[PDB]
């Protein structure tokens, strides 16, 4: 991962969480659970959606295109027409395949960055009130409840 | 008490490629490549195509005997030839600027067929009937094209004919005609009398004169003789004027053309059905909103961009790590 | 005591687009798309263009009556036709390989017009004057082209003429000529006498022979007769040789051509002015250093790349967050 | 922001600072103010400038290009010429529009990265002598003067 | 006790470019641009090319005197003309559809030359020998093409000849022939007798008739006369049939063609050697596995993509900071 | 550096280390030395290798391509052919040059990211047992031997 988060310091994904792409776990007395962050997940969605629409836009749809015929004394011209058709075909194929290849790389890194950014958005909130363990989990010092967990997965919290 | 930050994941098995790594499984993705089709030749905007079946553009327009089915047609969305469209020029010869005629037809959506020079009316002093051959036989007997008339001497009396037509249709008129080239000087006699006759067509932009080139040529469909076919688009107002003294296969029927766009000629052996589509190809009709397709480069309507790719999947979700 | 790290920001309202988000306001950016122009046909490197106004390439070169203004021209930066450039071939007929002539002219920057075959000198035994028609009238009376001479029988005496010219200019010589086709055999008599005459032009690379094709054709500008125009580029040293016995509209003036590059023919109704530019288009002259333009695909000089885009703004600064 | 800085953990921009793109604030007894970092700002400028020149270079200027004419019996050839012209036009338009779209994304992220890098260049200097508050501001412990602030926005400082 | 994290570095001096910065030295990189070559015209898949040296396609096929070396050739990998390939049509005239013939030859890998119409056998009643000119001299004396036969009247007796050939080779047969055009009516007499003769070639798809066009034209290689050369590909089974009464430069030798792909004609003055390659260009042979090359756009075999670039280096390692 | 590591907070490279691109130094009683991290270096290699192969794949090799001839009355057609050949040539040249330019930028940043990620992979292991100095070096508190250094350049270590 270009950003070290996904398949990185956060080893794997939660087949459990199904509200979005990025979220929180939480293990308070009252019980456990999973909760996706709308803020994050919605932005990623809007972006990706915009990307896919932009890629389809640049590719104008093709209109009528039928062949042409040539007599046995129009060989040069016949081949010129052949050269043109094949040439354009090579280029479009190249453009289409490459754009996808390049943009795929960019998309995966986008997510990696998004995940890493959320982590450090939480980490800067807690600070002392908890300690960094592993797999991007924090361990509370002042043991907080469900009413508190909601101030974390919200940005409110407050307690330097 | 703890809290963890993580990312979605699932059972998805879809894979995409990247410049750094191949076959990476992701949680969500979209396919951009359309590769499925109808398998049938459909209608475009309600109108159905025009099958020529056993006939080709030449046969159809000239009026070859076997292409009587087509006689009634007047409008289509696109013309269709097949692997056995060999019924055209039944009497050996040449079709001058044939390819250019086809190119012209590609932008014609409909026309009005009309007897420009009535068989029994425009030809006195000259004999209408008895202008048939075995090369273009019918039912077993000999015959000829339904749009062209073979004028022969009326009792060793082939006077100098001169007929004309004025384009009063507000459209373009497609006029077709021919010129015969008998094998032996003897036949020239028995057909149009005059040993050295000539044909001369002319209008405002058109001007050309023909002369019989009698000679000895191999037999084609039992014929050592030949016949060259010609055409021209007569403009609105202009007048075309034929003037011959023998050998003139005369214009009997002509067409007033309606120029439409986005039409064309295609070669396909796919069945025609009562199906409507927005995109047609020789392999069948396509119905997709995807940006690309790898079905066929030939297209009619509004289709995806043809491409040689086999796969085009774009990632949307993230790297899928189940780690179950 | 504290210290903070931040980034510039301002009142800028310029927006750019990205693959992930549209309409993002940035602090600084540059436009890469030129969309403004002169509205006038200007000079390129000092030299001005050549207007044909009511005339077309055919008229100009042939010498049609109405195109006398052009008679004095010798150099230009690019040729200009307009929406009413219909004064060319005044006497009905055909201009063989006309398009190819235009293509040739596209690489000609200047020439020297010269009477190749002086009217009163190169034509004894044959009568020079009295070769005019109403089709090409002037001031009200009948006339003809200023570069071509219509030779007619000198008192029922049309001997077999044979004139020649040697290219001693060090350049290429453009030679134009015509061939007349009277409507009735009667007229052939009254014009060149000999019932069956012929014309034969020839040089080192050129060789062709013409024969009158008398017939009946509709009237064009009150004429059932026709006249075909021809041309060829005579190489340095070679010799062109005409030899006719009637029907030869002879070469009176020819041109020695100067091949220049980056010139061409364009169609525009934009006013010509005393303005100099480095890039000209049918809509007007452009003066930019931007990489693209969406004004017109047709170009002369050094211009930006034509493109269909409406907007091409590239960010340079950062996302502008005023947060005032 | 791919790097979480701009429009991220540093919520907004300073309409005040007008010496460059990136800089410092500073609030010492002697008074407040703004000061852009030449080091940073000049590099960003050199890069961006180089980028814009590179994009314009790949687009060679267009020379003379006039139409061609065809008679009523040169339709196939006329359309071949038409097919060629339109084909090249589609491709160039696609290339131009896409390059700009893709490079714009890259430019915005460049700045975001630049900002984030400056922050951590300062943060590693101070360390204990100050504490991280919010909006990328540090609060001094050993309260320093204008003569000291200039050792910060310089890289000198020194005091583990 | 300590531990540090760092990255490789070295003495490498290779530099690559990026959008943000130019000339950056990296530790490792690869060149993608091939710019070196053989300097010699080599063999492709064992077979060697066919040099025409002082001859051109016309000379070779027609059998021009100076091109006797080529007489023995039958197979090649690609044809080669040079800066002095001017030995072709020795007797002035025209080679109808010459360019199209060359295009045809570009897909021919080998053929079988064979006397289609034996000089002493197929021509009684007509005189074979004495059909030579100074225009096509040899050793000092006058001569003619080795594949074409110049038939002249056998003692003021030029009967109407009619010869034919049937294509029984299973391949395509290239038939070449000519038509003479004497300068003065007097010569027509002394050569083929009959004042007004004609030539007529014909087959299944071919049909054309020629007539002498006697006139006065400048001297070329001491000749005011002309000679037009023609050709056509006779299909398997079909029959070609000549029928003339004078002026027919007859077919003596023909070729059965073998269609191969990926061959072609090129112009080069590079030396031919006993060297084998997978990629040949007019400047020399290339041997690379790089994706691009900036040697020459003309290619034969399997080569890199031609490009105008001067440099194409792709980084692999990292920014090289020696800091020694 | 987009990631602030290479030619960044880690000023320069080690002309010494020659086992890979990224590695460790180490200065324990028993002596000094250099050691490249296989894990890191091998991945970077596999990626870069895959990238170069992908770029060469999209560029299909060129097959036979010879000129055509035209008579002095086929000028329009001759130029059409000329226009086609030059047009395709411009595009391929543009595509080739641009791909390399853009991918080079991406490669250099890849390495920068790789280096930065290794640093923080080590830093999260040590924690208290050592302190961050400069140039990405850590100074041990519990002074460890060669047997221990191998638990660091391995990921084992263990000692919160
Ligand atoms: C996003 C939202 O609904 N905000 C509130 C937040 O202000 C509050 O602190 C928290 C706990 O009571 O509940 C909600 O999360
Ligand atoms: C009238 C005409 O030309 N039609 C021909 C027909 O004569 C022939 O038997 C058949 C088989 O090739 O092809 C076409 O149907
Ligand atoms: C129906 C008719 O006229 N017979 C011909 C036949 O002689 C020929 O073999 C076949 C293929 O060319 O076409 C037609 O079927
Ligand atoms: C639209 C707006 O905010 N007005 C000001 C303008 O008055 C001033 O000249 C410029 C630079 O000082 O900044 C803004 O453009
Ligand atoms: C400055 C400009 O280009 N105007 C657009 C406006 O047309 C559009 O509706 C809006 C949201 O898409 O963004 C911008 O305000
Ligand atoms: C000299 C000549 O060719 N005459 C015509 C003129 O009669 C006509 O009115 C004009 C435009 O219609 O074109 C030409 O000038
Ligand atoms: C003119 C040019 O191409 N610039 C660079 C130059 O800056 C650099 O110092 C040199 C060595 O890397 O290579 C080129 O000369
Ligand atoms: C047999 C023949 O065509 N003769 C000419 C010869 O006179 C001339 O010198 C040479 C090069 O110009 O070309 C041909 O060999
Ligand atoms: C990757 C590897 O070599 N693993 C071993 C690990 O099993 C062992 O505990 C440690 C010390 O014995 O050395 C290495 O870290
Ligand atoms: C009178 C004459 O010269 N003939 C036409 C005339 O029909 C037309 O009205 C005029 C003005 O456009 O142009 C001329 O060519
Ligand atoms: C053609 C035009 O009007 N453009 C002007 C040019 O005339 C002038 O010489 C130049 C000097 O700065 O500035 C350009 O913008």
């Amino acid at each position: 991962g270009l950003f070290g988060a996904i398949a990185g310091f956060i080893e794997g994904g939660w087949t459990g969480m199904i509200d979005g792409w990025y979220g929180y776990h939480h293990q308070n007395e009252q019980g456990s659970g999973y909760a996706a962050d709308q803020k994050s997940t919605q932005n990623a969605i809007d972006g990706i959606t915009n990307k896919v629409n932009s890629v389809i836009e640049k590719m104008n749809t093709q209109f009528t295109a039928v062949g042409k015929e040539f007599n046995n004394l129009e060989r040069r011209i016949e081949n010129l027409n052949k050269k043109v058709d094949d040439g354009f075909l090579d280029i479009w194929t190249y453009n289409a395949e490459l754009l996808v290849l390049l943009e795929n790389e960019r998309t995966l890194d986008f997510h990696d960055s998004n995940v890493r950014n959320l982590y450090e958005k939480v980490k800067s909130q807690l600070k002392n009130n908890a300690k960094e363990i592993g797999n991007g989990c924090f361990e509370f010092y002042h043991k907080c409840d469900d009413a508190c967990m909601e101030s974390v997965r919200n940005g409110t919290y407050d307690y330097p | 008490d703890t809290i963890c930050i993580g990312y979605h994941a699932n059972n998805s098995t879809d894979t995409v490629d990247t410049v750094l790594e191949k076959n990476v499984t992701v949680t969500h993705s979209v396919n951009l490549l359309e590769d499925s089709h109808n398998g049938k030749l459909c209608k475009l905007k309600g109108i159905a195509p025009l099958q020529l079946g056993k006939c080709n553009i030449a046969g159809w327009l000239l009026g070859n005997p076997e292409c009587d089915l087509l006689l009634t047609a007047s409008s289509w969305s696109y013309i269709v030839e097949t692997s056995n469209s060999e019924n055209g020029t039944c009497y050996p010869g040449d079709f001058i600027d044939y390819e250019e005629l086809r190119e012209q037809l590609s932008s014609v959506s409909s026309f009005e067929k009309f007897e420009i020079f009535p068989k029994t009316s425009s030809w006195p002093n000259h004999e209408t009937t008895k202008g048939v051959t075995a090369a273009c036989s019918y039912a077993g007997a000999s015959s000829f094209y339904r749009n062209l008339l073979w004028l022969t001497k009326k009792g060793s009396s082939y006077p100098k004919l001169s007929k004309s037509y004025v384009n009063n249709k507000g459209k373009e008129v497609l006029v077709l005609w021919g010129v015969h080239h008998p094998p032996t000087g003897t036949d020239q006699q028995s057909l149009y009398q005059n040993a050295d006759a000539y044909v001369s067509v002319g209008s405002s932009k058109y001007n050309r004169r023909f002369t019989p080139e009698i000679a000895a040529r191999p037999k084609v469909r039992d014929q050592a003789g030949r016949m060259n076919y010609y055409w021209t688009l007569l403009e609105p107002g202009d007048t075309i004027t034929f003037e011959a003294t023998g050998n003139l296969i005369a214009p009997w029927y002509a067409f007033a053309l309606n120029r439409g766009s986005g039409s064309g000629i295609i070669t396909s052996d796919a069945p025609v059905h009562d199906c409507n589509t927005k995109c047609q190809t020789p392999h069948g009709a396509i119905n997709s909103s995807l940006p690309f397709q790898n079905i066929h480069p030939v297209t009619i309507g509004e289709c995806p961009k043809y491409v040689r790719s086999t796969k085009l999947r774009m990632a949307t979700g993230l790297r899928n790590i189940p780690a179950r």
